[PDB]
């Protein structure tokens, strides 16, 4: 299929109307960030020549 | 930068070769329409909100904080005066209460 | 197509697999970059049919209905001003979909300010939104409201100067 970007949401804009929140949600989200890699050492003489 | 929504706090957690941030954020919800105006015309003076916004539920005008609906009476303590009503486009007529008025009235 | 060359090439091992894997990683990384930059909203916002923004003109940045590509005049100018076993993979997001993402971002930031980036899109009049931005930089709302026509004229002039500068500089 041809992918859809998102659901269409036409915001009801007018020159004298505002939308004010009456409630709230305390949302906890996860963010995973890599920090380090495995510390690998290669003996060049032993790798090439044994 | 610290999660989707208005960032409140974050908590770090260790992970194998990594870190996991639990971002605690504030998300607005249950929004409601209101009729808004840039300024309030009272006694030939233009009043602007000190920290909030003017909202109307249909018949009465209030001032509320921008991120949560908490309507309060439009007074001189939460508004400031700058100029007359002839300059601001879209200024509406409403009364502005004075807390000092019953003090010298009594 | 030489069989003998491939037979001799097999003596060197998995170099070809490494090179193909690295190129595949770069190719998927480009699509990931485009997703990270442009696909930050899951709602496709649209502007109202009446462009009443209190004197502010956004015609040079909003999509042009007359153009089949649905690009802005600035975006159209930008696209006009940029000119043996090898294959070029097409990008996952085409130019019209990227333009649609930018249009959604523009509609959200015009009709809702910064509210759509933090949650549900809350409508606000554009002069009031500009006044909020003025308060963000430490200038009172009254200054914005009193000089609204001047600010709108300056903004329109600056946007036109941006289009002229892009069209006139190689
Ligand atoms: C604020 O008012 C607007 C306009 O009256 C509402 O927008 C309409 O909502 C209905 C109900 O879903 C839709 O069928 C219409 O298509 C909407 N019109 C537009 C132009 O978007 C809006 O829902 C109201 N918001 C609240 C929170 O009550
Ligand atoms: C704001 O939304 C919260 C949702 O977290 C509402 O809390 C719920 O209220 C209903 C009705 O009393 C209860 O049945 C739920 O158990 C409540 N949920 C939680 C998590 O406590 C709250 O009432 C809403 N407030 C307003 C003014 O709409
Ligand atoms: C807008 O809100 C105000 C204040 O909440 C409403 O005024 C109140 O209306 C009730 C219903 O009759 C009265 O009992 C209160 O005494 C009123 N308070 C004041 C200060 O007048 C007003 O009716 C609301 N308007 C709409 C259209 O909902
Ligand atoms: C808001 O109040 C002002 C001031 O009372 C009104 O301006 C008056 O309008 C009438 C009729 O247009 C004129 O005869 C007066 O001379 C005006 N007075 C001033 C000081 O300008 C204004 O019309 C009111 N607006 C609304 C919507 O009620
Ligand atoms: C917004 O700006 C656009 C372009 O800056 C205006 O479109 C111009 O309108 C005049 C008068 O009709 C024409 O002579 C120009 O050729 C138009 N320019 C382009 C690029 O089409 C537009 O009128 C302005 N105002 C509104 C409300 O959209
Ligand atoms: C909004 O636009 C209408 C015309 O559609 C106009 O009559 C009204 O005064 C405008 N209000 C503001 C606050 O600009």
């Amino acid at each position: 299929y041809t992918m859809s970007l998102g659901a269409e949401n036409s915001v009801a804009y007018s020159n004298n109307s505002i939308a004010i929140p009456t409630n709230f949600t305390i949302s906890v989200t996860t963010e995973i960030l890599p920090v380090s890699m495995t510390k690998t050492s290669v003996d060049c003489t032993m790798y090439i020549c044994g | 930068f610290c999660g989707k929504g208005y960032h409140l706090m974050s908590f770090p957690q260790s992970a194998p070769h990594g870190v996991v941030f639990l971002h605690v954020t504030y998300v607005p919800a249950q929004e409601k329409n209101f009729t808004t105006a840039p300024a309030i015309c009272h006694d030939g003076k233009a009043h602007f909100p000190r920290e909030g916004v003017f909202v109307s539920n249909g018949t009465h005008w209030f001032v509320t904080q921008r991120n949560f609906y908490e309507p309060q009476i439009i007074t001189t303590d939460n508004t400031f005066v700058s100029g007359n009503c002839d300059v601001v486009i879209g200024i509406v007529n409403n009364t502005v209460y004075d807390p000092l008025q019953p003090e010298l009235d009594s | 197509d030489s069989t003998e060359c491939s037979n001799l090439l097999l003596q060197y091992g998995s170099f070809c697999t490494q090179l193909n894997r690295a190129l595949t990683g770069i190719a998927v990384e480009q699509d990931k970059n485009t997703q990270e930059v442009f696909a930050q909203v899951k709602q496709i916002y649209k502007t109202p049919p009446i462009k009443d923004f209190g004197g502010f003109n956004f015609s040079q940045i909003l999509p042009d209905p007359s153009k089949p590509s649905k690009r802005s005049p600035i975006e159209d100018l930008l696209f006009n001003k940029v000119t043996n076993g090898l294959t070029v993979l097409p990008p996952l997001l085409t130019d019209e979909m990227i333009a649609q993402y930018t249009s959604a971002l523009l509609a959200g930031t015009i009709t809702s300010g910064w509210t759509f980036g933090a949650g549900p899109a809350l409508q606000i009049p554009f002069p009031m939104q500009m006044a909020y931005r003025f308060n963000g930089i430490g200038v009172t709302q009254n200054v914005l409201y009193e000089n609204q026509k001047l600010i709108a004229n300056q903004f329109n002039s600056a946007i036109g100067k941006i289009q002229d500068s892009l069209s006139s500089t190689p």
